[PDB]
Order: C-alpha cells, then sequence, then structure tokens
C-alpha cells in the first residue's frame, strides 16, 4: 500500500 | 465517593469521580498524558473532552489528583478529523508535544525538514502525535506516490494523511509526527495512541534514550516485496542491505 506502517 | 483512573495501553489516562453508570462525566474530569504530569482538566461526557483546560498534576492524595491550572486560557476539545477537515484549530499546538519536539532542517541530505527532541528523554517516551485527515486505502493506493509522502496506515480501513498545504508548519502545527524522517536504523517507532483531542491516531515513541537536539527517525515500513515505495526509499533500502 502507498502508506507507512501497514501490517502486512 | 472514590476516584477512578482508566489507562489506555499507551499510558495516557482518564481520571475523575465516575457517575452512577461508571462513566467519566463531570466538570472535574481529566485526561492525563503519558508523562503523568501534563493534563487537560474540566468538562467531559462519557470520557469525551468537552472543555479541557491545561493543567499540571502536582500530586495525588489518596488516589485523587491535585491539579494546578496553567496560565493562558489554553482549552481543548475532542475534535476528531474527517476525510476533509484536519482540525478546527490547525494552528493550536498540542501542549505535551510542544515541550518535547521541534521542527528544523533534517540532518539527512536532501530530506527537507525533520523532527528533533527538545530535551533528553528515556526509552519508551511518547514524543509526538501523528494526526491527519482520514481517507481510505483505495484512495491512497490508486493515486500517485507524489501525493503519498505523508500517508500513514492507521488500520485496515483508514489511512491518516497530512496533505498540502498542511505539510507546512505555517498552515498546520496541531501535531508534528508527519515531520519525522525515515531511517532503517531508527530511534523511534510509530505506535497506537488514543488522544483526547485527535481521537484514535498514532504517535512517535522512542525505542531508546535520546539526547536534546537529536533528530527523531522512524521506519516508514513500506512493503519491500508485495518494493512499493518512493524512489528515495528504494535507493536507501539497497544501501541499508549493503551495510548488513
Ligand atoms: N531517509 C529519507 N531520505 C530522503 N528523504 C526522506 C527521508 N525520510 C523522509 N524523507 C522526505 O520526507 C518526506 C516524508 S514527510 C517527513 C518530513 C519532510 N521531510 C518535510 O520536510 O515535511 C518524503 O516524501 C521525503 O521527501
Amino acid at each position: 500500500s502507498k502508506s507507512k506502517d501497514r501490517k502486512y | 465517593h472514590g476516584v477512578c483512573w482508566i489507562y489506555y495501553p499507551d499510558g495516557g489516562s482518564l481520571v475523575g469521580e465516575v457517575n452512577e453508570d461508571g462513566e467519566m462525566t463531570g466538570e472535574k474530569i481529566a485526561y492525563v498524558y503519558p508523562d503523568e504530569r501534563t493534563a487537560l482538566y474540566g468538562k467531559f461526557i462519557d470520557g469525551e473532552m468537552i472543555e479541557g483546560k491545561l493543567a499540571t498534576l502536582m500530586s495525588t492524595e489518596e488516589g485523587r489528583p491535585h491539579f494546578e491550572l496553567m496560565p493562558g486560557n489554553s482549552v481543548y476539545h475532542f475534535d476528531k478529523s474527517t476525510s476533509s477537515c484536519i482540525s478546527t484549530n490547525a494552528l493550536l499546538p498540542d501542549p505535551y508535544e510542544s515541550e518535547r519536539v521541534y521542527v528544523a532542517e533534517s540532518l539527512i541530505s536532501s530530506a527537507g525538514e525533520g523532527l528533533f527532541s527538545k530535551v533528553a528523554v528515556g526509552p519508551n517516551t511518547v514524543m509526538s502525535f501523528y494526526n491527519g485527515v482520514r481517507i481510505t486505502h483505495q484512495e491512497v493506493d490508486s493515486r500517485d506516490w507524489a501525493l503519498n509522502g505523508n500517508t500513514l496506515s492507521l488500520d485496515e480501513e483508514t489511512v491518516i494523511d497530512v496533505p498540502e498545504p498542511y505539510n507546512h508548519v505555517s498552515k498546520y502545527c496541531a501535531s508534528l509526527g508527519h515531520k519525522a524522517n525515515h531511517s532503517f536504523t531508527p530511534n523511534c517507532i510509530y505506535d497506537m495512541f488514543v488522544h483526547p483531542r485527535f481521537g484514535p491516531i498514532k504517535c512517535i515513541r522512542t525505542l531508546r534514550a535520546v539526547e536534546a537536539d537529536e533528530e527523531l527517525t522512524v521506519a516508514y515500513g513500506y512493503d519491500h516485496s508485495p518494493p512499493e515505495a518512493p524512489e528515495w526509499y528504494q535507493v536507501e533500502l539497497k544501501a541499508f542491505q549493503a551495510t548488513q
């Protein structure tokens, strides 16, 4: 995703 | 006739005499920040801040907080952002953040401004808040990286953004967490935070002691193998991998 800090 | 303290996992708390239904409702309720000293004291309804005046928790006696009001008529209210409104007081700083960080030119080359500690702090210290407007992952992922410099995933439904022109301190300084630059060897982390003015957001928390005037950095955590990331981050990742 084009955002910081996502839980993958 | 007792007082109750309700702590959030981040270390902030609500404190006051609860009503018959166990709710934080009254004229003398407070939110206390994680330093256990800075407080927003006044009218709350079921834990929502209606009028919190800046105060310092001076002591506790039998569990009951004893506050001193700060000068200046600093008042705050619950003011969660929307998709289109970042704050009703974009230029009113957060009083806890203002004592801990400032913005200045980053020490990282060609990286614009960065966020710096005002004072020495220990590990695990909340330094800054990352508030912004609340938009969807579909909007963010379906637009260009040039518009996604400040996007921070909050959870699976919501991305917090600080879009132009709120990325300039002259137009928005209610929170500053979007000013911390990235590092693959950071001194801070993004962490969940439940804020009395901004609602559920994230914060920047130190992982170790930091000195006065030290730049605060965080890992931005883009997916390296969906990398899906801006070119400057791709370049730096290759460099980080080579040091390893
Ligand atoms: N390690 C790093 N190297 C280069 N640029 C960085 C970086 N970390 C952050 N940035 C820059 O900071 C932007 C994210 S917001 C961080 C605050 C920003 N420097 C400012 O002046 O408002 C990125 O789009 C990139 O321009």
